[PDB]
């Protein structure tokens, strides 16, 4: 028994309606996509920032690896 | 009554007979002349007993302990000089060396080069470390139990 | 040292996720194997009778396999003995064991090519560059003797001499028999040795998208048609205020 | 005894209580979609296991051709072979996004719930462990050398501890039979402990995106949390069916194919993608015993998570500095995954020690740090 | 709440089953087995897979696997023992638990009944494949014996045996796939007997007068985990007595050869505790009414509980019924032993009577005699 | 074909539940087996080593080793080779397999004696019947030519001829060889290669019963310590009335 017993709530009133009065993905023009974007402006700046400094170091790393493979002509320049 | 069975249950999950069977080989200084590398089975893996020559063990003095990878004189490797036994596996990636062949008149592993001297000990080649020198011992002027 | 030449991506007609191997391609690749690497290269996995329904006929199969002597046995008195072989025998070994088969090859080792294609970064597009790769080294490198430079091998020294040259055989399909197609059919073979399943495989992918696209738009309908309830709600404070 | 069957029946009753009659926040997001398809990630690892197994056969002689006989013969052995190997992946995936989501959301203040997923996890990868022994190809048997060997190093009781989990000197035949017999069982476990996991939880009900008290607005798990599950499933199952379809071997390593050969040392010894980044730490540290310490520390060091709480809301949904410090961990740990996969070399070592570095600070010090930062930014 | 004991969400179960449990006051010996049957598991699973480490499930290698076990592994004779003794140990408790539910109305807990009907089908399809492990002759044919009897069920028959097998013959991939069943059941066995338990607390033990035992009722512990502690190790005795002392008293000398396929032992018979089973097998001759004959000495146990007249739950003060009780496990004796006995006369027709006799009893004598009684009683 | 005799019980020194094997007619029973039943009886489970601190000394084990040739390899070149044995080898194969083994018996399979006294009901009873019971066959029973008469095999008719005689071996520890007294050594012998964990199985079996006994009368008394408080009790119906 976990339904009754959860909180105190009073004055509080709600409306709703069947799912067969009204439909599925409503609006998605006019409020979803807009709010998808937002959702995903708020939140650009915070998530990307480390990874595109992961990223960095990766190609960093990776082509300071590749360097370090090929050879450097200043160590045969007076080999005659 | 608890610590018995206990203890043997824990014990059947250590080395069976069969297994504790093959942990040391004992073997024959007689059958190996100097000059002369022998190789012998011990865990999967080759085990070799060299009977080094009162010559070759010179040629290892003659040896930079400090121009070695793994800095080892023979003094730290072997007992007895004329007695030279080890883990007949590279130490680059486990392939097993040629011996008598190479740069260094020891060990030569055909995979990339590595090559060994008379104390097997990495000199030319990509190996990291010298050929490993396994537990061991002699008994009686005749005998050996590596493991 | 630890320089590596990497294979190019070849456009093998089996390399889309929906287009399925050139069967024509594989029976070639088999003969190839047949006739040239089958005399130092063991291929373990496969049986006669899974050529058959793939690149040959049950008959051609059955003619297949009889070509080849097994040991079977013991018999009577214990003794082992030979007779021809049915379908159900797998390709025949070149050797008794590795070490024979490092004797006859320089202590080179031939691997089994079962699956090659998977045992090796590149699959098929590095087996295909090593086959026609072959070059002479490059100066200030020496291969010792035995070995033949590859650029595609690591190390660039590998034991195996040029397996495939122009006209080593003849396709009894009429095709041109030029080394570059040999390469290129015993590579399809070789994938298809590595996994015979891949054209059900992929048959079964686009099933299972189509299905998946199917079944998600339909349970992203009824979930958002239930949720539809709480997504719409309305609610307000009312205090006797 | 009471009106519907659903609540008096000993059994339904339970299946009510959790599964049904649930009371459930209204607003959890998809991140909560994890624990079910754990749930069904492990009960399918459990079936195509066991179909395996029924062909398997646990000797170093037939291992490696047991799998392949599967493969080439066994009706749609390929397939569940691969479901198999691939439902490996999917289900650290799986984890790895329940725990991240706990750890944004602070469900760690559930500690018993916690405490069990944490060996929860750990069980699991001891199971991925010993299940990629079996098929005894060249990464499995020095996957199962290198790791086993770092205990060796353990104080006194090292070399003992060791050799007695081979049952000899290598990893050899007794080791692989023991290790099946492992496989099969710890899966069993991870079942059981998970009924557990779930009755922590029920004690308290679901933690929500806000991290605010839900007691206001809680709905029945079905049909609102059952269909939202079962789309969650159909929809990470595409990825991975795609994968398992299109790309069988994408996340394999090719050495894998090659019967194991205690005289062959592949060249890069490394784990599965899921095992680098620990893989990476493992490194990091030269010195055999630090290592092996680090390594330990680097999935126990969870069980700390849950004293280091300084903030006083629970999520980090309404805690911006929080926020970027938890993605940088996040992105850390691409780093290390990153590095696992590499050759132990110059930039590679340094890169190692410094991301291996920057993961302890970040959880051991810098969370607990700028939590009591933003309790004073809000005038707490 | 006060103590921990009954908070913390977990140690609440342990005391709500073990501890703060309410037992009746006067539960004899008959209610022990029930936890010898839990250690009895806990023990199955510990050596089994303490010698699953070793075994290989191949035709060509578990014969002697077992016997690498044995000769080399350390205790590993000792563990194999155990295990195999253990099975009898555990099949001689489960008898005595059934039998005492049967003569005190314990079956009147439907639920709890029904799930111990299924725990024995289990246990019973554990042991079946546990035994072909070994791969020695009479694992070999008493596989093939007996799943070859459903070859018999009309149309799906061919069919399901085949799949079973893995292929036309008790083969490799029969072995392999048991070698799995043998491994995983046992834990089904675990978790049914957790559903076991829990139907069990609904109402709490049955005691042997049948009556109300709400005004007497007593802890589990100390009471019974001390009662059921020395049940444990009265038992253990006989047990160990005979692993140690008598290792192959109950084996057949058959299994100490490797299977072969070409060659019939001379007497393909079951285990002690199968051969009841086996005896009303082979009392109707005719391949498919065996087989249903066979299956129903077993499922007939789901039955019990709609063949109940009697007005009081046990047969405590029931004499006439004592005594159908005892004819009952006498007419099991009997089968017993014309089970381990070849398919001639005089075996033949005593085996034919007492497989007649066994249902008799259960079906038309038992809720017979209990209406009488109540007549008898004045009810 | 109908009707058997069934062995006697002999009192086996090793008979009693406290009894161990007398090791000295273990290490006879050895030799019998050695130079008698190895000529065409395998025991494949026994090992040299096995004898170790049992019946003979570690030379003596390793000596027995060495008087045999093991073949072992591949070599270099992949090629099978001999070589003296080692302790860790099993006692030698008469026969490569058992189509050789009944190839050179008559057709007869001389079985594997490793644990042949637990293959057989009666165990050693039965084999010392066995080989001690030969004679000739009653009116009206006739003996296919190959086979001999023994009453205790079943159907009477066994393809293994008397093994042995009076003083056909000598016993090297100075024991009058009669035929009784080898077939009493080698059965003695047979019973330890069945379980050598016998002794010690035995000698735990003693440990068992004093803590059994010691164990059960302790715990006895502590749950009648606890029940006496029921057992004692005493009630009263005490109403209004
Ligand atoms: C560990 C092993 C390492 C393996 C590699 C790690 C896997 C890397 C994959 C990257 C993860 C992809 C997910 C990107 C989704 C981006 C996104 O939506 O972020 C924004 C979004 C905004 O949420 P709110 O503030 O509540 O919004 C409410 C008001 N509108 O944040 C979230 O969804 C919460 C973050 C939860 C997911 C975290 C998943 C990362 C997984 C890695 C494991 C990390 C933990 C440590 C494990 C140690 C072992
Ligand atoms: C089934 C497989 C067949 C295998 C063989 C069956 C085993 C045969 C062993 C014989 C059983 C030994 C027990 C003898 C004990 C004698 C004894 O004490 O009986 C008297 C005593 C008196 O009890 P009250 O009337 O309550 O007294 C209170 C007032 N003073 O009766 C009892 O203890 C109750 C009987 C319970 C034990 C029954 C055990 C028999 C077991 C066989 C299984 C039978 C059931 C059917 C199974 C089908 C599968
Ligand atoms: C004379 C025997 C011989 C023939 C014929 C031959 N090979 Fe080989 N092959 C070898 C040897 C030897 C090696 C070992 C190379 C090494 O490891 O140095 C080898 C190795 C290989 C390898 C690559 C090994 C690696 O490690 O990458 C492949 C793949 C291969 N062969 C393919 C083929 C194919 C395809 C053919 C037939 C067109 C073929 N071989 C014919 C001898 C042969
Ligand atoms: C010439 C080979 C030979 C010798 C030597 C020999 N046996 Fe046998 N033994 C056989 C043969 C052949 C059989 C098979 C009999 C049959 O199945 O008809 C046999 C069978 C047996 C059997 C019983 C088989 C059964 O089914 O009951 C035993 C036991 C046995 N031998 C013991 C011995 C012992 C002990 C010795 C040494 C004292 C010995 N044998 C020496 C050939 C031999
Ligand atoms: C086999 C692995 C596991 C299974 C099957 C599992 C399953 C579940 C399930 C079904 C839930 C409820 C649904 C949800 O919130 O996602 C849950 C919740 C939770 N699990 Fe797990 N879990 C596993 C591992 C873990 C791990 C590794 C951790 C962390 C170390 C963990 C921590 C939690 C916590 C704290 C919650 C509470 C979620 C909330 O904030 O509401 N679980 N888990
Ligand atoms: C928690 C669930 C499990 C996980 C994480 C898991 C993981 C793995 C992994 C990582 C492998 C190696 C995959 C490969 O071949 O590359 C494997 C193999 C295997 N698993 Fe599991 N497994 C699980 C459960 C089971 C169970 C319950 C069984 C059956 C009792 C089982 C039987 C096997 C068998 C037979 C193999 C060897 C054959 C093969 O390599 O495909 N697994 N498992
Ligand atoms: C693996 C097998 C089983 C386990 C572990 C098990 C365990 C238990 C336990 C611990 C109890 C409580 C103590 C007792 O009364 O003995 C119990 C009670 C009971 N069990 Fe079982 N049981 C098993 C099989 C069965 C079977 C086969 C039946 C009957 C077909 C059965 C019927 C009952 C009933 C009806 C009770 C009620 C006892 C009473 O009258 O108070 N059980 N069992
Ligand atoms: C309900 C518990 C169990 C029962 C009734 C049971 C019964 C048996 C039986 C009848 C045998 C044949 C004994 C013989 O050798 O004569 C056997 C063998 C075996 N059991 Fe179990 N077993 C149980 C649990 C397990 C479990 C959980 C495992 C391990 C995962 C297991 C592993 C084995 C193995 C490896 C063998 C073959 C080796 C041998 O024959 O000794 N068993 N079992
Ligand atoms: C048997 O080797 C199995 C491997 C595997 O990746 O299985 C999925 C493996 C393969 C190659 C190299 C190492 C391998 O094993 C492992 C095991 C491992 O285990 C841990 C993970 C996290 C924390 C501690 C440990 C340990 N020990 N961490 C990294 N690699
Ligand atoms: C694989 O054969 C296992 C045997 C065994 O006794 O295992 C413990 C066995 C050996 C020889 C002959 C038959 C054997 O199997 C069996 C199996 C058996 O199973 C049942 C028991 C009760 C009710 C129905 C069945 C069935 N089917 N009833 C009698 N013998
Ligand atoms: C092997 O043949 C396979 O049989 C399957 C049907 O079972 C088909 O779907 C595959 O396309 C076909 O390659
Ligand atoms: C998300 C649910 C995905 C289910 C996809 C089911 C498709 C499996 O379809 C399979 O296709 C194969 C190739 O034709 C056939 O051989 C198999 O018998 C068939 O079951
Ligand atoms: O029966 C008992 O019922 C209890 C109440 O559900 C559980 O907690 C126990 O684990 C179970 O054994
Ligand atoms: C008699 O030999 C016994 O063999 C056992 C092997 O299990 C050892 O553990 C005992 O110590 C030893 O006395
Ligand atoms: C009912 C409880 C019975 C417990 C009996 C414990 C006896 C086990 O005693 C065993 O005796 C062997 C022979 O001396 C030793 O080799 C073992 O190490 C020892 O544990
Ligand atoms: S393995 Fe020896 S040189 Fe590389």
């Amino acid at each position: 028994i976990h339904f009754g017993n959860l909180a105190r709530v009073r004055h509080i009133i709600t409306y709703s309606l069947s799912p067969f009065e009204q439909r599925a993905i409503p609006n998605i023009f006019s409020d979803a996509l807009p709010n998808v974007w937002r959702r995903f402006s708020s939140q650009v700046f915070k998530v990307a920032p480390p990874f595109l400094g992961a990223y960095l170091l990766y190609s960093w790393g990776t082509q300071e690896f590749e360097r370090l493979k090929r050879k450097n002509p200043a160590d045969y320049e007076n080999d005659q | 009554a608890a610590k018995n069975v206990v203890t043997q249950f824990i014990s059947s999950l250590s080395a069976s007979a069969d297994v504790l069977a093959l942990s040391k080989i004992e073997i024959k200084l007689s059958d190996i002349p100097e000059g002369k590398n022998v190789a012998f089975k011990w865990r999967g893996k080759p085990l070799f007993v060299r009977h080094r020559t009162q010559a070759e063990i010179n040629q290892e003095a003659e040896v930079d302990v400090s121009k070695l990878r793994d800095p080892q004189h023979d003094l730290d490797r072997v007992k007895k000089p004329e007695w030279v036994i080890l883990v007949g596996v590279c130490t680059h990636l486990g392939c097993v060396p040629i011996a008598n062949s190479g740069d260094f008149g020891g060990y030569y592993c055909p995979c990339h080069g590595s090559h060994y001297d008379a104390s097997g000990r990495i000199r030319k080649g990509p190996a990291p470390y010298n050929l490993e020198v396994p537990t061991y011992q002699f008994v009686g002027d005749d005998l050996v139990v590596v493991g | 040292g630890e320089l590596e030449l990497h294979p190019p991506a070849f456009p093998w007609s089996h390399g889309g996720p929906l287009s399925a191997l050139d069967h024509s391609s594989v029976r070639r690749g088999f003969q190839v194997y047949k006739q040239v690497c089958s005399a130092c290269h063991s291929m373990d996995y496969v049986a006669f009778r899974n050529l058959i329904g793939v690149t040959h006929t049950e008959a051609e199969a059955k003619a297949l396999a009889e070509e080849v002597e097994v040991q079977d046995g013991p018999d009577e008195n214990g003794e082992l003995f030979m007779r021809p072989g049915k379908i159900s025998d797998y390709f025949p070994k070149p050797y008794p064991n590795p070490e024979a088969a490092r004797a006859a090859n320089n202590g080179a080792l031939p691997p089994d090519l079962s699956y090659i294609v998977n045992a090796r970064h590149g699959g098929e597009d590095y087996v295909f560059s090593l086959l026609t790769g072959y070059c002479d080294p490059p100066a200030g490198v020496v291969v010792r003797e035995g070995l033949h430079y590859n650029p595609y091998f690591p190390g660039q020294a590998i034991g195996m001499a040029p397996p495939i040259y122009n006209e080593i055989l003849e396709y009894d399909d009429g095709t041109p028999a030029t080394m570059s197609q040999i390469a290129k059919d015993v590579c399809t073979f070789l994938r298809w040795a590595a996994e015979p399943e891949h054209d059900q495989r992929k048959r079964m992918g686009l099933k299972m998208l189509l299905i998946s696209a199917l079944l998600t738009s339909l349970l992203y309908y009824m979930k958002r048609h239930k949720w539809s309830v709480l997504k719409s709600r309305k609610m307000a404070y009312r205090p006797p205020k | 005894m009471a009106p519907n069957i659903r609540k008096s029946h000993p059994l339904l009753k339970m299946i009510n209580n959790s599964l049904i009659d649930l009371p459930a926040p209204s607003n959890i997001s998809a991140w909560w979609n994890f624990g079910s398809l754990l749930a069904v990630c492990l009960m399918t690892q459990i079936l195509t296991g066991l179909l395996l197994a029924m062909h398997y056969t646990a000797d170093t002689s037939l291992a490696f051709s047991s799998v392949a006989h599967t493969c080439r013969n066994v009706q749609y052995g390929w397939l569940i072979r691969n479901l198999h190997a691939n439902g490996a992946s999917f289900f650290f995936i799986c984890i790895f996004l329940h725990i991240g989501r706990g750890l944004y959301y602070g469900s760690y203040l559930y500690k018993e719930t916690w405490n069990t997923g944490v060996i929860l996890l750990l069980t699991l990868m001891a199971t991925a462990f010993v299940g990629y022994v079996l098929p005894w190809g060249q990464m499995s048997f020095w996957g199962a050398t290198v790791i086993t060997n770092l205990f060796s190093a353990i104080p006194y009781i090292g070399h003992t501890l060791v050799e007695w989990a081979w049952g000899g000197f290598s990893v050899d035949n007794p080791t692989l039979t023991r290790f099946f017999a492992l496989h099969f069982l710890l899966p069993f476990a991870i079942a059981g402990i998970t009924i557990i996991h779930l009755t922590f939880l029920h004690e308290s009900g679901s933690n929500n995106p806000l991290g605010i008290s839900s007691d206001s607005d809680k709905i029945p798990f079905h049909p609102y949390y059952s269909f939202k599950d079962i789309l969650g499933l159909t929809l990470m199952l595409t990825p991975f069916l795609t994968l398992a379809l299109f790309s069988p071997n994408l996340l394999g390593d090719p050495e894998n194919f090659t019967p194991a050969n205690p005289l062959v040392t592949p060249p890069h010894i490394k784990p599965e993608w899921y095992f680098l980044f620990a893989y990476a730490i493992l490194r990091s540290i030269p010195n055999k015993l630090g290592g092996v310490l680090a390594l330990a520390a680097s999935v126990l060091i969870l069980f700390l998570i849950p004293f280091l709480h300084k903030s006083k809301q629970r999520t980090m949904t309404f805690r911006p500095l929080s926020q970027t410090l938890f993605w940088l961990l996040v992105a850390n740990l691409l780093i290390l995954t990153w590095i696992g996969s590499q050759p132990v070399e110059h930039p590679f070592i340094i890169i190692g020690q410094m991301a291996s570095l920057s993961y302890f600070t970040i959880l051991l010090i810098l969370f607990p740090t700028i939590g009591t930062l933003e309790n004073k930014m809000l005038n707490y």
